[PDB]
Parts: C-alpha cells; sequence; structure tokens
C-alpha cells in the first residue's frame, strides 16, 4: 500500500 | 530469500499541452501490481498483478486519493523546482521518486529507501538511518530545510517500518505461489561463424525469475569480462526475462570456453560448452 | 538537463518457428526523457493493436518501455520496430533479428 501523501518538496 | 517493495513515482511538466501528468507503479520485487496515470479518464490505483485484486474496497479508495493528491502536491513541488533552478516556463521537467523497504527471510526489515531525482539527476534521499538527508546541490538543499522543518524524515520513518513491512509481508503471502517462486533459466549456447578465423559463441538464458542474474564466460577457466557483450535483461511479457552472453572465439578453439550461470533458481551454478 | 537514448531490443516471446502463436516484444530502455514513440512494423506497415507496459525506470533513473503484440511469424512476413526520441534525429529502425 501507498505510502501517505507528504509534503512538496 | 529477502524481498523488496517499490513505489515509482514519475511527475512530467509540458506546459502548453495541460497540467503535469503523474504516474505510480507499484512493485514486489520484479513483478508489477499496481498502477495510477492522472491522464486516464477516471484515474485510480488499479490491479497489476492476480493477488491484489482481492483487496477491498476501502484499499482501493485509500490508493486513489493518496494518489489524487499525489497529483497535485507534484505539480506545486515541479513549479516550486522551476524557481529553484531559475529555468523558464517553457520548458518540460520530471521529477522521480522511488520508496520502500526490503525484508529479510524471517520478515525483518532489512533497509529503507526514499530518493528523488530532477530530470534524471540525484536530487535528495533519505539516508539509511532513516533520520537524516543527502541533498545533491543548494536546490536540494532548500527541499531539506523544508523537510527537516516538517519532520518528514520521522513520516518516511514510520512508514517504512510499519505499513511497508507489514503490507509487504501481506502480499508475499497472498501471492506465495508466484511470489515465493523462483524459476531457473533455460540455457544454451548457439555458434555464429563471422569468417574461417572467428565465430561468436552466444550463451543464452530463457524463462527466469526473478531478474537477477550472471551470465559469464570464462576462456581456460578465466573470465572475459572485457570481451563479453552482455545484452540487457529484458522482459518476455509472461512475468519471466531473458538475458545472453556472447564472445567472439579463435575458430578452433570453441572448448576452451564455458558459459556459467547463477540464478536463485538453480540447484548449483549451470557449467555449459558448445555442444555440436 | 540530461538527456539518454533508448537502448532497443526486438525479439519473440518464446522460440519462434513458422505457423505458431508467439508474442513479438520491442523493448526499450534507459533513455531520459520520459517521451517516446514506437510502433512495431510488419512489412513496413505499422501494426495497429500494439500494447506496452506502464512507465517505470531503473535504479539509474532511466526508464524503460515494453511494447508487444500477438502475431505468427511466417517465413516470408518481416517484422521490425520503430523508434523515435528527443535524442534522435530520424526515427530509428530496428529489424527483429529472428535466430540471434
Amino acid at each position: 500500500t501507498v505510502r501517505a501523501s507528504g509534503h512538496s518538496y | 530469500g529477502s524481498h523488496s517493495m517499490r513505489y515509482f513515482y514519475t511527475a512530467m511538466s509540458r506546459p502548453g499541452r495541460g497540467e503535469p501528468r503523474f504516474i505510480a507503479v507499484g512493485y514486489v520485487d520484479d513483478t508489477q501490481f499496481v498502477r495510477f496515470d492522472s491522464d486516464a479518464a477516471s484515474p485510480r490505483m488499479a490491479p497489476r498483478a492476480p493477488w491484489i485484486e482481492q483487496e477491498g474496497p476501502e484499499y482501493w479508495d485509500r490508493n486513489t486519493q493518496i494518489s489524487k493528491t499525489n497529483t497535485q502536491t507534484y505539480r506545486e513541488s515541479l513549479r516550486n523546482l522551476r524557481g529553484y533552478y531559475n529555468q523558464s516556463e517553457a520548458g518540460s521537467h520530471i521529477i522521480q521518486r522511488m520508496y520502500g523497504c526490503d525484508v529479510g527471510p524471517d520478515g525483518r526489515l532489512l533497509r529503507g529507501y526514499d530518493q528523488s531525482a530532477y530530470d534524471g539527476k540525484d536530487y535528495i534521499a533519505l539516508n539509511e538511518d532513516l533520520s537524516s538527508w543527502t541533498a545533491a546541490d543548494t536546490a536540494a538543499q532548500i527541499t531539506q530545510r523544508k523537510w527537516e522543518a516538517a519532520r518528514e524524515a520521522e513520516q518516511l520513518r514510520a512508514y517504512l517500518e510499519g505499513l511497508c513491512v507489514e503490507w509487504l509481508r501481506r502480499y508475499l503471502e497472498n501471492g506465495k505461489e508466484t511470489l515465493q517462486r523462483a524459476d531457473p533459466p533455460k540455457t544454451h549456447v548457439t555458434h555464429h561463424p563471422i569468417s574461417d578465423h572467428e565465430a561468436t559463441l552466444r550463451c543464452w538464458a530463457l524463462g527466469f525469475y526473478p531478474a537477477e542474474i550472471t551470465l559469464t564466460w570464462q576462456r581456460d577457466g578465466e573470465d572475459q569480462t572485457q570481451d563479453t557483450e552482455l545484452v540487457e535483461t529484458r522482459p518476455a511479457g509472461d512475468r519471466t526475462f531473458q538475458k545472453w552472453a556472447a564472445v567472439v572465439v579463435p575458430s578452433g578453439e570453441e572448448q576452451r570456453y564455458t558459459c556459467h550461470v547463477q540464478h536463485e533458481g538453480l540447484p548449483k551454478p549451470l557449467t555449459l560448452r558448445w555442444e555440436p | 538537463m540530461i538527456q539518454r537514448t533508448p537502448k532497443i531490443q526486438v525479439y519473440s516471446r518464446h522460440p519462434a518457428e513458422n505457423g505458431k502463436s508467439n508474442f513479438l516484444n520491442c523493448y526499450v530502455s534507459g533513455f531520459h526523457p520520459s517521451d517516446i514513440e514506437v510502433d512495431l512494423l510488419k512489412n513496413g506497415e505499422r501494426i495497429e493493436k500494439v500494447e506496452h507496459s506502464d512507465l517505470s525506470f531503473s535504479k539509474d533513473w532511466s526508464f524503460y518501455l515494453l511494447y508487444y503484440t500477438e502475431f505468427t511469424p511466417t517465413e516470408k512476413d518481416e517484422y521490425a520496430c520503430r523508434v523515435n526520441h528527443v535524442t534522435l534525429s530520424q526515427p530509428k529502425i530496428v529489424k527483429w533479428d529472428r535466430d540471434m
């Protein structure tokens, strides 16, 4: 399962 | 043996041709099992292996929602990186990201990974400690400062030691008949005369899984590394892979060459000669 | 912005011989960026219903794709793969070398 959406670059 | 799970993200801008496209694919070892594509008529995370189809609706909803959110985060991120490098609005650019975990035969975490690239060059990578960062340049240092300020590494560590390992173990059990099965290569040596003076010996390996393999030619027992033409390992389309190694030999000396094949599916390494 | 040109391999899923159902493969790897045009040719004509794998990439960040379609090889029918990419001035043609 995918990792939770993280911070933008 | 050991196993891995990896997600591969590609985000690609295309000015004048709509908004940047976001693609995600998931693998266990060399087996793709999901995909997402923001260009699809209705984007969703979708099955690509039979053993994932049994996951329930909240699984597919969670993996779809994160991917749509990622579509927007990567669009913003492409805008930020264009700024960091002082780049024009008119050019196309790519962010890639590669993350996942390795587990050993007992299912224990061996190590985690999270690396990013920008236009095909290393940008930022989570260190093996899952706590610090390596930035490739002063632009990536701006991203590092953001991510430290936001405690990103701890979020990645929690995922890589938790969900990543737990779901990999779940997948390996649900797909045991294939994910835990190594298929040995079918091998043989062909002979292609070039002239009266030399011929090509080609050592073939077909139908093997996983992709990892070593094919080497020896002459009088000595490896012919510089002289061996290796082709890149290639998928057959049926989950298996193919590879060959070739060497040009003096006519009449063919029997001094042996091909050696190591692969996880093999009882023991193979030694082949040309059999005319 | 770095650019890498595709490697191209044309081959059959199974050992080829006439009359039997097989799969013809064109595998492009090692390229950057990811936009690429790939066709499969049968005596110079573009085969219509060619599928391809989902976009992924290797450890060195270069992209790879498998293009394939079901076919049946004959003694006469000729097969090839045509590839265009920003690194290439003209499309590249690679013929299916049946034996090697």
